[PDB]
């Protein structure tokens, strides 16, 4: 499974009554979806990419500076027109330096003098920016069944379909082998925010540096260097980088500000990374909505027996996941195919199977099986395998597990899931409501501010909490009230 | 030459991500930079606590942002 | 990774410098990034002013530092 | 002239031979023969073994 | 049946090839190649040179 | 905890805590990594006069680790068999079968 | 048995003693040790401050017992 290779994995029960599910496939994260009397699955958002979209604004990180001359007249001898001030990517200034008869004048005063560069680009120094078009646009969602193989990370999985969602193609059907068709509805507007997504890019030929990011629109619309477009040979505001020291009379001197990479790149603190695999420009952060329809969907092994009770063998050990499940492998060397005996007991009452699987029916195939996983309440846990058997306590609390999975509906909560309500399904006066209370709070919020950061916001609601303490009305003293929300809820 | 920082969008992050670790904690060492090498000018704060106006809520929101103007 | 600028160190000058025009005014630029790109705060600090304090000495005292605090 | 120069800088790295090892967490932490060696950037950290 | 084990702990230590090296003040402070060889350990120190 | 076990008058395994054994300020290192990591602990150094500053050597610690240290418990082995002497373990006990 | 250390003594001090002041400060960062791996104790030595004492001058001593009698 996918899901047991990373660290964000979120389990979405599925009851009977409750056949469609929509979820939130974010992009970093691993839903295992455990419908009951159907196969459990494991869905996950793959990349989000576009190959090779429209650019915006290039900025150039370490002009090339050239042709540098410089024009300077006696006080009331004529301010020197220059032919190099009428071309883009030419940078001139005006100044008056005090020319003497140490360079052959007539009189004093205010010399007038302007100096004139090229202001070219280096090779591969541009911070290119990109912007999205939802017609190249692709979603890739790959869903791997419980086969009962584990397959490895630098492995590929056999049964591993793989459904790419474009905003045209938004409706998707899966054969997952043997245990039947998922419908897979992914709406890629209702998604990512590409209105307000700059996707930079400097040389992606430099080893140690990531390819692209992912910044801000209006962040980066106002940055303070030169700047052309794709295939634009004049600059514009190209006199950022190149500041003008004062003339001593006749040559006024330019200076470069050298290269500005890593200023830029103290500026991405905080920045989500980007992949680039040549053509596609990959994100790695993301968040969209989906419908897992498992209707379609049947168990393989129902036709078969219970196995053997002797012939199965720990090929590996069992240990907690990270996430409360227990997972296995066994070598089962006998009667092959068949419905694997797996119980586990509890402390207390040695009756009752206490055993909440998430591979069912796990089969030891002629060629696959194996791969066990089972959830677990607190406590001592007998995991048996036919008579073979595990001593096993069940680390996590009651209350705790419980605890955890408000901690995750906490930390989801961040700007994914400010759009992302949809961890439930179809709730009415639940879900929806979640969305009522939610979607104006959020859709204002970031509205409002520009976006202005972790201290100024920390700032900026203890001030208006301040100002609080220093209100004329009582009735309206629940501006402390909206002040105290601009404390603790921008804290992630 | 001026760029402001991506601390105004923060926009998303699941995946990989950069120093956000030590981006706020930039900061952190740039005021303890105000600190540990202006140990003399760090104990005039003092003169401002214990013998100004001491109201209680306006100490720390004079002392906090006092420090936190020197960049 | 920081460099700590020149704000602290101004040892002498009759040569040429850097930026002596802009030192000053890199945060004063700073201020306009704070402003142009957030008008909706640029409101925001109004009501500071008229609805809230009533302490007309200690507006600008409000104003002007909750702007250059925002770095 | 030619004055006793003081700490130099450096200001573009330079990065090559780039040895990642990992380990499980109860199989002995990681550790390369570079980490002890000249001219050499390493960081101790955790994954997350599956 | 033998576990695993973890940290092992050095009681008596033994030290041999010391190498000491020392400058001027103005004069480039000094170094070693045993500053960044396995298993050195080194300290800097201002000396009054006289 | 296991020092020397072929040293005839000792214990041969002892039981201790994982806290307090990261924060042991002696020189570690693991199974076959060569050199010992935080070094600096049992090597230590002094001033010098213009010349030369003598790197100390610094010695053992059989004595404060074990023999001034207030209440820890004992363990033992026995060949490759890593036994203990405090324990405890919750057994049910089912007599049915018994006459 | 233990063996106590030789700090009623000191002597002299113009040769070489083993650890100068840092050996004189073992008290003095076994403190930080009681600080920053006791946050919980950390910041539960800080209600007996401004809730039970309302002693401000003898406070002092106060903050020293319970921290630094303890190995
Ligand atoms: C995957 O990595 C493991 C770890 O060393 C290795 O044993 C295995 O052969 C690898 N498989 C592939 C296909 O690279």
């Amino acid at each position: 499974s996918r899901c047991t290779h990373l660290e964000n994995r979120d389990f979405v029960t599925g009851t009977q009554g409750t056949t469609r599910v929509t979820l939130v496939l974010e992009l970093g994260g691993c839903v295992t979806i455990t419908a009951e009397g159907k196969p459990s699955m494991d869905v996950w958002l793959d990349a989000i990419y576009q190959e090779n979209p429209a650019q915006t604004r290039e900025y150039c990180l370490h002009a090339k500076l050239s042709d540098t001359k410089v024009a300077a007249r006696c006080p009331t001898m004529g301010p020197a027109t220059l032919a190099e001030e009428h071309q883009g990517g030419t940078v001139c200034k005006r100044d008056q330096s005090d020319r003497g008869w140490g360079n052959h004048c007539g009189l004093f005063g205010k010399g007038s003098i302007v100096a004139c560069v090229k202001a070219a680009c280096e090779a591969k120094k541009k911070a290119t920016g990109h912007v999205y078009d939802a017609n190249k646009i692709v979603y890739t969602v790959k869903v791997e069944p419980h086969t009962g193989d584990y397959v490895a990370a630098n492995e590929t999985h056999s049964g591993r379909k793989t459904a790419s969602f474009t905003v045209s193609s938004e409706k998707t059907i899966l054969t997952m082998g043997e245990y039947g068709d998922v419908s897979l509805l992914c709406r890629v507007a209702s998604g990512v925010d590409l209105a307000q997504t700059v996707i930079l890019e400097l040389d992606k030929t430099v080893e140690h540096l990531p390819t692209a990011w992912q910044v801000h629109r209006d962040w980066f619309n106002d940055l303070a260097l030169p700047w052309k477009h794709e295939g634009a040979r004049n600059w514009n505001n190209a006199e950022r980088l190149v500041e003008f020291g004062a003339p001593h009379a006749v040559k006024m001197d330019v200076y470069n500000l050298g290269d500005q990479t890593g200023v830029l790149l103290k500026a991405l603190a905080g920045v989500p990374v980007a992949h680039i695999e040549g053509t596609k420009y990959h994100l790695k952060s993301g968040h969209v909505t989906c419908e897992v329809g498992l209707e379609k969907l049947k168990m393989k092994g129902l036709t078969y027996t219970m196995c053997d009770k002797t012939k199965f063998t720990w090929k590996r050990a069992p240990t907690d996941s990270g996430h409360d499940t227990v997972v296995m492998e066994v070598t089962f060397s006998g009667t092959k195919p068949c419905r694997i005996p797996v119980r586990a007991v509890a402390h207390g009452s040695p009756d009752v199977n206490v055993a909440m699987l998430i591979t069912p029916n796990p089969t030891i195939e002629n060629n696959g099986g194996g791969f066990i996983e089972m959830q677990l309440p607190p406590g001592d846990n007998i995991i048996y395998v036919g008579e073979l058997s595990y001593q096993w306590f069940q680390k996590g609390s009651s209350i705790g597990r419980v605890f955890q999975k408000t901690k995750k509906g906490i930390e989801r909560l961040t700007v994914i899931g400010e759009h992302a309500w949809d961890f439930g399904s179809a709730g009415g006066f639940l879900s929806s409501i979640g969305k009522a209370l939610h979607t104006v709070l959020g859709g204002a919020f970031n509205s409002i501010f520009g976006g202005v950061g972790f201290l100024p916001k920390l700032l900026l609601g203890v001030a208006l909490a301040w100002l609080g303490l220093n209100m004329r009305n009582p009735t309206m003293s629940m501006s402390f009230l909206l002040a105290g929300v601009l404390v603790l809820a921008m804290t992630l | 030459v001026l760029i402001p920082s991506h601390a105004q969008g923060e926009l998303t992050g699941r995946g990989h991500k950069w120093l956000e670790g030590d981006s706020l904690r930039t900061h952190l060492t740039r005021v303890e930079g105000w600190v540990w090498k202006n140990r003399l000018l760090a104990l005039a704060m003092v003169t401002v606590v214990w013998l100004t106006l001491e109201s209680v809520v306006t100490r720390v929101a004079v002392l906090v942002v006092l420090l936190c103007l020197a960049p």
